[PDB]
Formats: structure tokens, C-alpha cells, sequence
RNA sequence: GGCUAAUCCCCCAUGUGGACCCGCCCCUUGGGGUGUGUCCAAAGGGCUUUGCCCGCUUCCGGAUGGGCCCGCGUCCCAUCAGCUAGUUGGUGGGGUAAUGGCCCACCAAGGCGACGACGGGUAGCCGGUCUGAGAGGAUGGCCGGCCACAGGGGCACUGAGACACGGGCCCCACUCCUACGGGAGGCAGCAGUUAGGAAUCUUCCGCAAUGGGCGCAAGCCUGACGGAGCGACGCCGCUUGGAGGAAGAAGCCCUUCGGGGUGUAAACUCCUGAACCCGGGACGAAACCCCCGACGAGGGGACUGACGGUACCGGGGUAAUAGCGCCGGCCAACUCCGUGCCAGCAGCCGCGGUAAUACGGAGGGCGCGAGCGUUACCCGGAUUCACUGGGCGUAAAGGGCGUGUAGGCGGCCUGGGGCGUCCCAUGUGAAAGACCACGGCUCAACCGUGGGGGAGCGUGGGAUACGCUCAGGCUAGACG
RNA sequence: AAAUUU
């Protein structure tokens, strides 16, 4: 079985944009498809839809990249140039209000779990609490 | 290692080994000395140098350089030794600080004196 | 060639002699009355408890028998002594124990 | 206030007291892992009424003797013997390392 | 008992005193219960000496004992003034 | 200490014209008019390219020798400014030209920054009234940094403040020539300062 | 052996009250109230003398100080894996201000341990300090808090309080007295001696200030303390001059023999005036006390300075200590001569065997400067024990393989709980230090005031995404 | 045989 199907999903997304694929699907969860409203608000992916495989309902993740560069190596910039799980499995990190981190100092999103939901670094700023935090993304 | 290794087994903190076994940590330790030979170094060079095995107040027996040009160490010459060994001596570790109880400074010296022992000259 | 607070020592020694004194009279009137109390004997009993309450209380106006320590000892007292006679019966004086 | 803590019964073998294993989550000091680390506290019972098996609260006490210090305050829910067997193979494979 | 005294808190031939609350037993510049105020003995400043009122009058309801320097300092502070 | 000794053999090793005399840095005779090259037997040889560590081990060496402050005090001021809100190289250039005896050079009062401080330390120099006899105090804006009244009748103040009428005042500075008194109005910006010191090259040589 | 006083001890009385047994009520562990019974109080002295002052006794409360108990945290070694007989618990006692197996009888057979018992080693702990971007590492000296100890060991007495540093008893070691029977002593109080050691001070001044003990007070005591002395041991401030002064003295070092360097450096010219010499000369010190008032509030008066004729102010006034390291690369600064794998240098790489910028000396230069170097030690660089922040095909490193215990980890959906997690309020986080601002010693070091902080833990309330738990459901994992 | 690879 899957140890970790957030960072199972997060893994997914990474290794799909690194060979520049259209769409990806990945196991369907409740809490996955909150992360993916997150991704698909900030504008990391197009979107994402609920699909079905042969048995089991799934989440086709639309992946989002940049225009076709020029010189060698044309493959478009990556949108997602880095994706990382924090707290994981077996060493879960917890961070208060005043120890939300800045991600590449505001240009990139730290994915927090909040008793006030799944949001933002600057959403749970706003909001004015901490949680899990889930995920760093830039 | 997975971080239920390092909560179970944990980092192991490293300890330095003391190069000069000068005991109580002593900046220096007094001694007399028991032989006063010459030894020959190791393969990039050749000369004759002039070595005391001191035996300390700490205990210890130990070889020990005597820098300088000249020297004025008999067998029961009283001397202090300090840290800092000679490389190109294998089992020399101290030094014998000159000018200290028995060691006389090593004269005609005006560059590097504080270095070994000899005072200021008189008038210009 | 030392200091005259050597009479502090004195002092206290006869503070000592006054102290032993008067505990060994009030536990030995103890043991007094509590036999009394196992042999059925209930006037003379609580007529001596009666005293050994008074020596007990009047210990405890000096340094000797000092605070609640002497409320413990007048306690245990007068407990075994009305235990005592409660395997007898009929407490006649009627002193220390209320009714 | 006084400390309430939350444990399982796994030793009635004594006279009026318990053995209750009180269990505890945190957050490690420098690997920030929630580690669980757990602690026996013999606690009281002067009727006898709680047995093995049973989780109980504990209220800190005055103290009953040497290595006795709290109470068993309300029972939380009747004998679930899963803990207590967990405790008795963690004591059992004791046995299997000497020499 | 709990008395009403100076502390020394200045360097050498610096003198500056905290008006301060205490036990006797414990040293002069030990740990005190409150300050109360300060003293500076060399006028160094326009404000060389301030005291809180009412704590003073608290701590005197108590049963606190004030040195005579420590009264003195208080009653030039209208600390006893009942006009 | 103060380094005491020549001083232009400064003006030549630095390889910028100093001005550690006064006059006579400005005279044909500074020796950095006539012989540029840097002091002793290997002065005239051709140089080597030197190390990053030597660009600004040299610059922080022009920028304290131009003061005539030693190494600790110069050092000590670095770190206060270092510790303070703000740039730290102008925050430095402000301090040390808060001195007392920079001060007193910079209002004309002394030809030479050395000058200023043997005026400083024999008591010729009050502030705000009261006689300061320290090259190290540090004026702050509003004070009013005068000649003693006892020492308004000696030669060289004459002969220095004859020379200042017409001369004009730093920006941060004003001069009341006839009292023999000045104001320090402000600290002075880095574009009000004409050192020839590149103030990042000695936070980059302390940075090691 | 004898005489005697008292705020010395005792008896009786008075019972505001309190203590105890028993009963009742409220409260909930021994908290509070009430009834009967019983038991328990006292000391006088001084006057400005029949009125106050210092006291005394019983009780309730405050305040301060402490005892005990509990959660969590606190080094290395698993080449220490089993430990425990008052051991674990009970009953009943003794003991203490008080719980307790603290101690003792009788009874039950328990208690602890890989979540590291037991054992060995090392070590007072902390506020802090050093370092570090931080996390962390190291450390616990000065000052502040708690602890323990007083030649080694043990024990009680007195007391509100001690198992009592300058109190007592005994054993041991040591020193001294000794009529040899027996006694005296205990600097890890201040200073000082000696020993050890690389190394750490005056057998000082003073009761003036602060604080402490006793006393109504006057006052007495205080090696606490306030000062001075010695030591560049540290930090900070300052001086050994300032300006003019040659296409450039001499000497010294190079040299293409033209010259170059030491260098405006010097001698000199003018000026200021470190040292010193005089005169004045402190703040720190106004209370206790006395007088008026009322021994209150308030007002007034008087005394008192170790530092010390010191600080500081005024006048006068002399150009008046510079040293230490380094110069091959890391690393800033180069030539000559001597030496010839010799003599030696060296933190690492390395240099010297004939022409050495590395040895030694000289000239010159670089770096700091009343200091400069060396050694030792700590952190740093060191991401080189890697939580932030590392690795294991061939560089050190995957166990020879499996089964599997504890443990760690846990697919999808709904609900309850709110343990982890998060939020708000509140308490705590002593002072000093650290940070910021202003201010006092001419600045600074130093110091004062004010401000700001802050992890952690307690309490009350709230949130439920995730981790947890309980209950139910699903089939993608697993098994059949 | 040792040191130096120029
Ligand atoms: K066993
Ligand atoms: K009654
Ligand atoms: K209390
Ligand atoms: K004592
Ligand atoms: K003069
Ligand atoms: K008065
Ligand atoms: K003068
Ligand atoms: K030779
Ligand atoms: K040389
Ligand atoms: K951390
Ligand atoms: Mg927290
Ligand atoms: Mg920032
Ligand atoms: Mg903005
Ligand atoms: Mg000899
Ligand atoms: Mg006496
Ligand atoms: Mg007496
Ligand atoms: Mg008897
Ligand atoms: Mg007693
Ligand atoms: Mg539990
Ligand atoms: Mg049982
Ligand atoms: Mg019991
Ligand atoms: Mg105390
Ligand atoms: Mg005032
Ligand atoms: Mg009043
Ligand atoms: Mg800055
Ligand atoms: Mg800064
Ligand atoms: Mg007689
Ligand atoms: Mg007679
Ligand atoms: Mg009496
Ligand atoms: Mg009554
Ligand atoms: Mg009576
Ligand atoms: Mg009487
Ligand atoms: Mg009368
Ligand atoms: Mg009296
Ligand atoms: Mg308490
Ligand atoms: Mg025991
Ligand atoms: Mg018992
Ligand atoms: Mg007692
Ligand atoms: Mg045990
Ligand atoms: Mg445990
Ligand atoms: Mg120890
Ligand atoms: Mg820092
Ligand atoms: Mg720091
Ligand atoms: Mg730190
Ligand atoms: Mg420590
Ligand atoms: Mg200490
Ligand atoms: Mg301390
Ligand atoms: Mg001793
Ligand atoms: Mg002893
Ligand atoms: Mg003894
Ligand atoms: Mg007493
Ligand atoms: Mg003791
Ligand atoms: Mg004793
Ligand atoms: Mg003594
Ligand atoms: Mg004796
Ligand atoms: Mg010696
Ligand atoms: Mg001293
Ligand atoms: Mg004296
Ligand atoms: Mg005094
Ligand atoms: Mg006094
Ligand atoms: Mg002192
Ligand atoms: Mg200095
Ligand atoms: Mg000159
Ligand atoms: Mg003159
Ligand atoms: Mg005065
Ligand atoms: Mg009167
Ligand atoms: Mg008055
Ligand atoms: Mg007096
Ligand atoms: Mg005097
Ligand atoms: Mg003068
Ligand atoms: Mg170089
Ligand atoms: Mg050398
Ligand atoms: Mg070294
Ligand atoms: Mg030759
Ligand atoms: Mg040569
Ligand atoms: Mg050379
Ligand atoms: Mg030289
Ligand atoms: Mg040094
Ligand atoms: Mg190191
Ligand atoms: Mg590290
Ligand atoms: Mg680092
Ligand atoms: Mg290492
Ligand atoms: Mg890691
Ligand atoms: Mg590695
Ligand atoms: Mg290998
Ligand atoms: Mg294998
Ligand atoms: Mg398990
Ligand atoms: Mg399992
Ligand atoms: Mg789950
Ligand atoms: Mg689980
Ligand atoms: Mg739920
Ligand atoms: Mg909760
Ligand atoms: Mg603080
Ligand atoms: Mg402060
Ligand atoms: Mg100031
Ligand atoms: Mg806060
Ligand atoms: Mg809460
Ligand atoms: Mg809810
Ligand atoms: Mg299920
Ligand atoms: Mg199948
Ligand atoms: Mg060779
Ligand atoms: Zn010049």
C-alpha cells in the first residue's frame, strides 16, 4: 500500500511535469482534492477533475507549463519548479501562526493544515492560525 | 538514518584526543632532565637535533626539543616545557621554553628574542 | 582562650535535666493509666488521665512538650483509654471523656 | 491543581493498591518526532473495587506510603485486557535477552 | 521579620540605592520581595529619588520596619504625610 | 600610540595624495607630488597584481591612517555601528566624523587632524561651555564646540582662524569666526563627504 | 556542704479563648461550626509616677521564611542485563510541627528493568557566560538563587528554627602540653605562613555610608561592608608632541656606479605645556538624637568623612618611555652577506647538500602598539555525528539468508470524543545580565532610570483539517 | 643505495 498518498500525489505531479505530460491521475481522496484546489487557485496546475478507472474513481491533474523556449533544449520552463513534502509520516511537523514559513520569500506557497481547513501560507496568516504544514511549493 | 534511528541510537558527540598530554591541562610543566642526546630526522631532511628526555612534575617522561643555536643542558638541568611538536621528529611533542631555570637564552640573538629567551640589547 | 557563649551550653543542659524530667513523668503516668484501663479499673484510670492531660498541657506551656505534638499525645491517650474501657464498660468518674 | 492523569490497571496482585501505566505523547526535544514514552504510578484503592484490566483516572495525593503517592479517582471505562496483555509480552520478552 | 531597607546597586564611589522590601536575614544585595523605589544619595539628577506611595503604605500595614535612612528617605516622600 | 612617526610616507604608501600635515600636502613638498611610488628600497619596482585581501586590507588601512585613530577604537566603532539600524558604512563615516578632534579640524580650527587632537587634549577646546580635553568624545547635533576664552589670545588660533575668514563650513557644520565657535548641525551624509574610501571594501575586509 | 534574688522553676485560681475524647451539622482526606465532659494562661521593669513607655499571657488573622509531596527536564559507558529482604503492600503502633516503609511488630509476595533498572565513571545545579547565521556546542569563574559541606566518621542536646564552621559527646588520623595518670586544638572567616604548582595579593585603613545583632535610648559589636594597597590579569580613556623644514646632511644598505633607499625622517625654527610645583578644596550626610507639636503628622536644631588634602578648580610650567611579531604559499611585507642536508626553521605544505625573498645577521618593509608574541583550553570555520544539514555499486559504510517478538509506520467514506495539533484570554517567566531609549562620572569602560521583551508550564474558553482513539461502512492493499 | 626531475 501507499505509506505517504500525499506525497504519493506530490510525486505523482513531479515526476509527470518532468517528462512534460498532459494530464495525471492519481488515487482520489478528500484531502487530495483540497490540496488540489490550492494548486489549481494559486495557478500551478490547470485544474483537476474527477475521473474513473476501470473500478475506483481517480483525480486527472492538468498540469500547467510555460511557452517553448528558444537556443538548445526547448522543453518549456517548468510552473511547478519544486515540489516538496514536509510533514511526513513518522516525523509530522506542526508550526504555530508565528512560525508560518515564507516560501523563496512570498513568490512561492507552504500548503498548511489549519482546524480551519486546508489553506495557504498567507491564507493562515490572514486567518491568523497554524496546523500541519503539509508541503512547501514553488 | 530514519529519525526513529536517531530518537533510538542518537548522534554520538566526538571527542578531540589531547596532542599534548601535559596533565591538569597545564599551559606548561616543569621537569629535569635525564639524558641529553642527538637524533637524526626522517627522510626530506638530514641534521643533528639536540633533544632532552625531561621527566615531568605531572608524572611523565617525555622527549622534548631544545630550539635555538646552542644550549647549556647538563644531565641534572632543571627546565620547562611547553606544547607544539617537531615534525620532522617522530615521538617529539614539547618544547623547551628557553630562558626558564637552566636554559640559558641563545646569544648573539636580535631578529626572534622574545621567541627565545634572550633580553634586549644594551645602548644603540 | 574561646567565648564566653559556653554558658549557652550550660543553659541548655539544665534546660535538658528540665525537660527529660517532665516527659518521663507524663509517659509513665500514660502507661499508668492505659493499664488501668485494660484491667476494668475505669474510675482510677480516668482520675489519672486527668492528670496526665494536666502534665501533658502544662509541659506544653514551655518549651519541652510544644505545639499540636502534645494535642497528638493527649489524642492517643484518651482514644485507648476510652477504648479500653469500651471492652469493660461502665466509665464512672466520668472525667476526660465527654459522655 | 492537583495533576489528573488517565492509565490502565495491570497489577492487582497487592493489598488496596493498583498498578496503574499511564502513557503520553510529545513532541521530541530536537527530532520533533511524537514519541510516546509511558510510566507506572502505584495508586490506591482502599476497597479493593477497580481490577486488571480497567482504565481509571488518578488524582495526586497526599501521601500513602514509600513509592505510593495517587488516588484512583472514577473509573473511565471497565477491563480491556489488549493493554495489559501488551504490557505483560513487553515484560515477557525480558526473559529472552541475558546471556 | 520583613524590613523596609537600601540596597547598593552603583559601582565603586557610585553609590545608587534601591528603596527596596526584604527579609533582614537575607544579605543587603540579595533577593528582595519588591522595590520600592530608588535613591540616588549624590543627587546626580533632577529625579534622585522616587517612591511608590501606596505600596509603601501597604507594606507598612503589613507590618514591614523600615531603617531609619529607609523612614527617612519615605517620609521625605510624603509617605506618613496625613494632612 | 597614535601610530606617531611620519605621516607622509602615509601619502605615499596609500597611493592617494593624504593630507596628515595639513599645509604642505597642498605645497609642492608633500613628497607625494614628486615622488608617488610607495616607501623603502622596493618602492620603485614593478608591482604585482595584489590579492582581494590586500585591495581591502589596504583600503580600510587609508580610511583609519586618514583619522589617525587606532586599531581597537577603530574597530570598537565598527562593531557599534555594525550593531546599529541603518547602512553600516555611513553610519561609520558619521561616527567618526562625530570626534571631537575630527571635528575641530573639520571647522578650521586646526590645520591638521593631529593638530586638533594636541588642541583637544591640552584644554583649549570647550563644548557647550564646559572644557573637554578628549579626542574620542563624540558631538552630538545642537552642541557648540568653542575656544577657550583663556586660549582665544594664542598664536596659531589667531593664525588659523585669520586663514578661515572666507573659507566655507561643511554642510553639516556653521562657524561663527569673529566668537571663535562653531555648530555641529547634523551628521554628515556620504555625499557630503569627499573621502577617497570605498566604505564597502572595509565591511567586506571586517566581514572575514 | 551552706546562704540568696529575679522577666528562673512550680502550685492554686480566673476561661475572653484554645486543646482532646465522643455526638450532630456544613464541607469533603486531618477544612469549618456546635454541645457536654476534662485540661491549659501570665512577669515584671522604667519613668517626665497614679498616667504613660518597654514588655508578659491566651486566641484569630496578616506578612515573611521554610518543611514535605507530585508532573516534566538534567552527562558518558550495555566491554554493567537482570536488580531488590525494609525489599513491595497491608493492619496496628512508635516518631515528627506534618504525610510517609521514617522506624517497629504481625500478615500478604510483591516492587523495578532495553521507554536502560542495577552497576561503573564523571560532575554541585541554575539565572547566565563564551561561541554560532541559526539550530546547536562548550561552560557554571566574578555577581544573584537553591544545595551540600566545616580534619574523616557517627550522634543527640538546647531552641520558633541546627544534627549547629568560630556549640556539645564518642571513634579515627594529625599537631601541641604532660608530673605519663591525663588534657588542648580544628582558616574550605579576613590577612598572612608553608607545601604543591606554570601560576593567583596586604599579617592595610575605617564605623563616615549601606546592612545586620542586642538595647527605651545613649551606645556597643560587625575582617558583612565601604575604601586603599599589590599584579598591563581584563576592559576603557590618555601620553611619549604640533606646525614649518633640501630635488634631499651624515651614518648605514643597495647599485647597471649614472644613481637609488632609510625620508620631512633628523638636526633645526616657532608654538602648546604630559610630568611636576604651589593655592583653594569636596559631593557622598541626614537621619538616629534633642526641642516645639501629642514621644503622631509636621517644623526646627545639633553632631558625625575611612577614602583624604583624594577627586576637582585656578596659576605656574619642562619636547618629555617604544616596543613586539612577521616578510616562500595559505597571508600584508624583499634585497645583501654569511652558511653549504652543516648550523638551524616549521601551524600545515615544506626550506638548507655554493651563488636560500623560508636558516643566521644587516638594511628595508608589513602588522599591531603599552603592549606584542607563545603555549594551553573552549566554540568557530566543521554540511567533519549532518534536527535545520551527510552518507553506504567501485572512496570508510547494506547485516550471509530467512522466519518473526517488541517497537516504528498505516488504503477509501461517515460519525462521536478533543489526546497530539492550533487559537484567544490570564497567571507564571525574581533581580542582575542581554536589547532599545534617555541620563550621571569632561568621553568611554562603569553606572542609574524607563521601555520592550521572551521559549516553557498552570488555568478558563474555543477550533476539528491532519495525526490519535472509539463505532459503523467500502474493496483498489493483503489473504483465500 | 639515499635526496632532487630539472
Ligand atoms: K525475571
Ligand atoms: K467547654
Ligand atoms: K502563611
Ligand atoms: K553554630
Ligand atoms: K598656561
Ligand atoms: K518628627
Ligand atoms: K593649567
Ligand atoms: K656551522
Ligand atoms: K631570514
Ligand atoms: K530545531
Ligand atoms: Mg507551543
Ligand atoms: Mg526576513
Ligand atoms: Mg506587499
Ligand atoms: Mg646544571
Ligand atoms: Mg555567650
Ligand atoms: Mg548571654
Ligand atoms: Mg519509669
Ligand atoms: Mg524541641
Ligand atoms: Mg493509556
Ligand atoms: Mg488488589
Ligand atoms: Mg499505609
Ligand atoms: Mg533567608
Ligand atoms: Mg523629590
Ligand atoms: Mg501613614
Ligand atoms: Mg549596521
Ligand atoms: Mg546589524
Ligand atoms: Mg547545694
Ligand atoms: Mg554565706
Ligand atoms: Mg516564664
Ligand atoms: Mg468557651
Ligand atoms: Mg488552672
Ligand atoms: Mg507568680
Ligand atoms: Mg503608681
Ligand atoms: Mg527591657
Ligand atoms: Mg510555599
Ligand atoms: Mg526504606
Ligand atoms: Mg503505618
Ligand atoms: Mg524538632
Ligand atoms: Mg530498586
Ligand atoms: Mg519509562
Ligand atoms: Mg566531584
Ligand atoms: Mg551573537
Ligand atoms: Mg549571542
Ligand atoms: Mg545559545
Ligand atoms: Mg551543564
Ligand atoms: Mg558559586
Ligand atoms: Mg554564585
Ligand atoms: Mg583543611
Ligand atoms: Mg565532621
Ligand atoms: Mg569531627
Ligand atoms: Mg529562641
Ligand atoms: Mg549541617
Ligand atoms: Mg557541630
Ligand atoms: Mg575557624
Ligand atoms: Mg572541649
Ligand atoms: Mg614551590
Ligand atoms: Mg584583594
Ligand atoms: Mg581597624
Ligand atoms: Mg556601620
Ligand atoms: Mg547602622
Ligand atoms: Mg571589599
Ligand atoms: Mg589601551
Ligand atoms: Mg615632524
Ligand atoms: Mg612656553
Ligand atoms: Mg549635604
Ligand atoms: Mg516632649
Ligand atoms: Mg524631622
Ligand atoms: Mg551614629
Ligand atoms: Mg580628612
Ligand atoms: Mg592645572
Ligand atoms: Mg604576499
Ligand atoms: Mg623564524
Ligand atoms: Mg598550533
Ligand atoms: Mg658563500
Ligand atoms: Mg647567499
Ligand atoms: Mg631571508
Ligand atoms: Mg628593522
Ligand atoms: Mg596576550
Ligand atoms: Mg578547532
Ligand atoms: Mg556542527
Ligand atoms: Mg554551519
Ligand atoms: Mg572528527
Ligand atoms: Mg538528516
Ligand atoms: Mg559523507
Ligand atoms: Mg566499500
Ligand atoms: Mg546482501
Ligand atoms: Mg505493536
Ligand atoms: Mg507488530
Ligand atoms: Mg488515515
Ligand atoms: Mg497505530
Ligand atoms: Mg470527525
Ligand atoms: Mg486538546
Ligand atoms: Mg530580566
Ligand atoms: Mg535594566
Ligand atoms: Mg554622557
Ligand atoms: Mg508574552
Ligand atoms: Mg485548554
Ligand atoms: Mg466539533
Ligand atoms: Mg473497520
Ligand atoms: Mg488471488
Ligand atoms: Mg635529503
Ligand atoms: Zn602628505
Amino acid at each position: 500500500m501507499l505509506t505517504d498518498p500525499i506525497a504519493d500525489m506530490l510525486t505523482r505531479i513531479r515526476n509527470a511535469t518532468r517528462v512534460y505530460k498532459e494530464s495525471t491521475d492519481v488515487p482520489a481522496s478528500r484531502f487530495k482534492e483540497e490540496i488540489l484546489r490550492i494548486l489549481a487557485r494559486e495557478g500551478f496546475i490547470k485544474g483537476y477533475e474527477r475521473v474513473d478507472v476501470d473500478g475506483k474513481p481517480y483525480l486527472r491533474v492538468y498540469l500547467k507549463y510555460g511557452p517553448r523556449r528558444q537556443g538548445p533544449d526547448p522543453r518549456p520552463e517548468q510552473v511547478i519548479h519544486h515540489i516538496r513534502r514536509i510533514s511526513k509520516p513518522g516525523r509530522r511537523v506542526y508550526v504555530g501562526v508565528k512560525e508560518i514559513p515564507r516560501v523563496r520569500r512570498g513568490l512561492g506557497i507552504a500548503i498548511l493544515s489549519t482546524s480551519k481547513g486546508v489553506l495557504t501560507d498567507r491564507e493562515a496568516r490572514k486567518l491568523g492560525v497554524g496546523g500541519e504544514l503539509i508541503c512547501e511549493v514553488w | 538514518p530514519t529519525i526513529n534511528q536517531l530518537v533510538r541510537k542518537g548522534r554520538e558527540k566526538v571527542r578531540k584526543k589531547s596532542k599534548v598530554p601535559a596533565l591538569k591541562g597545564a599551559p606548561f610543566r616543569r621537569g629535569v632532565c635525564t639524558v641529553v642526546r642527538t637524533v637524526t630526522p626522517k627522510k626530506p631532511n638530514s641534521a643533528l637535533r639536540k633533544v632532552a628526555k625531561v621527566r615531568l612534575t605531572s608524572g611523565y617522561e617525555v622527549t622534548a626539543y631544545i630550539p635555538g643555536e646552542g644550549h647549556n643542558l647538563q644531565e641534572h638541568s632543571v627546565v620547562l616545557i611547553r606544547g607544539g611538536r617537531v615534525k620532522d621528529l617522530p615521538g617529539v611533542r614539547y618544547h623547551i621554553v628557553r630562558g626558564v631555570y637552566d636554559a640559558a637564552g641563545v646569544k648573539d640573538r636580535k631578529k626572534s628574542r622574545s621567541k627565545y629567551g634572550t633580553k634586549k640589547p644594551k645602548e644603540a | 582562650r574561646n567565648l564566653s557563649a559556653l554558658k549557652r551550653h550550660r543553659q541548655s543542659l539544665k534546660r535538658r535535666l528540665r525537660n527529660k524530667a517532665k516527659k518521663s513523668a507524663i509517659k509513665t503516668l500514660s502507661k499508668k493509666a492505659i493499664q488501668l484501663a485494660q484491667e476494668g479499673k475505669a474510675e482510677e484510670a480516668l482520675k489519672i488521665m486527668r492528670k496526665a492531660e494536666s502534665l501533658i498541657d502544662k509541659a506544653a506551656k514551655g518549651s519541652t512538650l510544644h505545639k499540636n505534638a502534645a494535642a497528638r499525645r493527649k489524642s492517643r491517650l484518651m482514644r485507648k483509654v476510652r477504648q479500653l474501657l469500651e471492652a469493660a464498660g461502665a466509665p464512672l468518674i466520668g472525667g476526660g471523656l465527654s459522655a | 491543581p492537583k495533576k489528573v492523569l488517565t492509565g490502565v490497571v495491570v497489577s492487582d496482585k497487592m493489598q488496596k493498591t493498583v498498578t496503574v501505566l499511564v502513557e503520553r505523547q510529545f513532541p521530541h526535544p530536537l527530532y520533533g518526532k511524537v514519541i510516546k514514552r509511558s510510566k507506572k504510578y502505584l495508586a490506591h484503592d482502599p476497597e479493593e473495587k477497580y481490577k486488571l484490566g480497567d482504565v481509571v483516572e488518578i488524582i495526586e495525593s497526599r501521601p500513602i506510603s514509600k513509592r505510593k503517592r495517587f488516588r484512583v479517582l472514577r473509573l473511565v471505562e471497565s477491563g480491556r485486557m489488549d493493554l495489559v496483555e501488551k504490557y505483560l509480552i513487553r515484560r515477557q520478552n525480558y526473559e529472552s535477552l541475558s546471556k | 521579620m520583613v524590613k523596609i531597607r537600601l540596597a547598593r546597586f552603583g559601582s565603586k564611589h557610585n553609590p545608587h540605592y534601591r528603596i527596596v522590601v526584604t527579609d533582614a536575614r537575607r544579605k543587603r544585595d540579595g533577593k528582595y520581595i519588591e522595590k520600592i523605589g530608588y535613591y540616588d544619595p549624590r543627587k546626580t539628577t533632577p529625579d534622585w529619588l522616587k517612591v511608590d506611595v501606596e505600596r509603601a503604605r501597604y507594606w507598612l500595614s503589613v507590618g514591614a520596619q523600615p531603617t531609619d535612612t529607609a523612614r527617612r528617605l519615605l517620609r521625605q516622600a510624603g509617605v506618613f504625610r496625613q494632612e | 600610540g597614535r601610530y606617531i612617526g611620519p605621516v607622509c610616507r602615509l601619502c605615499r604608501r596609500e597611493g592617494v595624495k593624504l593630507y596628515l600635515k595639513g599645509e604642505r600636502c597642498y605645497s609642492p613638498k608633500c613628497a607625494m607630488e614628486r615622488r608617488p611610488y610607495p616607501p623603502g628600497q622596493h618602492g620603485q619596482k614593478r608591482a604585482r597584481r595584489p590579492s582581494d585581501y590586500a585591495v581591502r586590507l589596504r583600503e580600510k588601512q587609508k580610511l583609519r591612517r586618514i583619522y589617525g585613530i587606532s586599531e581597537r577604537q577603530f574597530r570598537n566603532l565598527f562593531e557599534e555601528a555594525s550593531k546599529k539600524k541603518g547602512v553600516t558604512g555611513s553610519v561609520f563615516l558619521g561616527l567618526l566624523e562625530s570626534r571631537l578632534d575630527n571635528v575641530v579640524y573639520r571647522l578650521g580650527f586646526a590645520v591638521s587632524r593631529r593638530q586638533a587632537r594636541q588642541l583637544v587634549r591640552h584644554g583649549h577646546i570647550t563644548v557647550n561651555g564646559r572644557r573637554v580635553d578628549l579626542p574620542s568624545y563624540r558631538v552630538r547635533p545642537g552642541d557648540e564646540i568653542a575656544v577657550a576664552e583663556k586660549s582665544r589670545n594664542l598664536e596659531l588660533i589667531r593664525q588659523n582662524l585669520e586663514a578661515m575668514k572666507g573659507r566655507k563650513v561643511g554642510p553639516w557644520l556653521s562657524l561663527d569666526v569673529e566668537g571663535m565657535k562653531g555648530k555641529f548641525l547634523r551628521l554628515p551624509d556620504r555625499e557630503d563627504l569627499a573621502l577617497p574610501v570605498n566604505e564597502q571594501l572595509v565591511i567586506e575586509f571586517y566581514s572575514r
